[PDB]
């Protein structure tokens, strides 16, 4: 694999 | 998916993608059926048999993708669950009866070209839509193959798949499982002699099973990626949870009044 | 009431998906 999602999220 | 092909872009613009915060990974499919409800299937979010009980906050809904693995910033948009609502009846003990879930978004979703809601059925449409002979669609970002040589190749798809199986009638379901299969499912799948094949496959729970109206034009969500023994076999078929009977519960957790 | 089951890009562009006639089919049969 997955391309990185904004780490707000994580 | 087994068998499928990839969708084109807008294709299920209800689709939406159980994605895990650590690690990251699928979880399952699910689908939108407003503004602020997603519809999975129990067993995504709990099945003690595996020590699976996800809560709230472990868990991110990605609505509008095409593809699996990238992040589409322009497309896709990233929701947070307020809270996950498990069918009271639901049983993972023996043959996951009423595999059915609601989880509430945090905050509303603005629909697009690439995000839109699916119909749940009324009365006359199950009525008339669900019958054995006619297909339905699936879809999803699941295996592609129930088993497969490691590291040669991919299991996974690089965008969403599509498959249409017909459905079978129940005594043809209900002679293909030694498990106790209820009212409230239903199978589908091509038979042996049908010179064809496709079904779901891991990944694909939760996912919609759809069927278009003739008549008004509108996709339904007659059922939900359930449950299966392996992927494609012969003489074997996939189990979806059915939509249409387990309704008012539905009605009764979202209380739109 | 509120809108659901047509797709922008195909049902309200009066455009069809590459596999949908099968479904169709399947109710004439």
């Amino acid at each position: 694999d997955f391309e990185e999602i904004p780490e707000e999220y994580l | 998916i087994v068998e499928g092909s990839d969708a084109e872009i807008g294709m299920s613009p209800w689709q939406v993608m159980l994605f895990r915060k650590s690690p990251q990974e699928l979880l399952c499919g699910a689908s939108l059926i407003s503004d602020r409800w997603v519809l999975t299937a129990a067993h995504c979010l709990l099945y003690p048999p595996w020590d699976k009980n996800f809560t709230e906050n472990d868990l991110l809904v990605r609505i509008g993708k095409h593809s699996r693995t990238r992040y589409e910033r322009n497309i896709e948009k990233i929701s947070m669950l307020e809270k996950i609502y498990i069918h009271p009846r639901y049983n993972w003990r023996e043959n996951l009866d009423r595999d059915i879930a609601l989880m509430k978004l945090k905050k509303p979703v603005a629909f697009s070209d690439y995000i839109h809601p699916v119909c749940l059925p009324d009365r006359e449409t199950a009525a008339s839509l669900l019958q054995a002979g006619y297909k339905g669609r699936v879809t999803g970002w699941g295996n592609l193959k129930e088993t497969w040589t490691a590291n040669v190749g991919k299991g996974q798809p690089s965008v969403l798949q599509v498959v249409n199986l017909p459905i079978v009638e129940r005594p043809v379901c209900k002679d293909s499982t030694r498990i106790r299969i209820t009212d409230n499912m239903f199978c589908a799948g091509y038979k042996p002699d049908e010179g064809k094949r496709g079904d779901a496959c891991e990944g694909d729970s939760g996912g919609p099973f759809v069927m278009k109206s003739p008549f008004n034009n509108r996709w339904y969500q007659m059922g939900i990626v359930s449950w299966g023994e392996g992927c494609d076999r012969d003489g074997k078929y996939g189990f979806y949870t059915h939509v249409f009977r387990l309704k008012k519960w539905i009605q009764k957790v979202i209380d739109q009044f | 009431e509120a809108d659901c089951g047509l797709r922008p890009l195909f049902e309200k562009k009066s455009l069809e998906d590459k596999t949908e006639r099968e479904l169709l089919e399947s109710y004439i049969d």
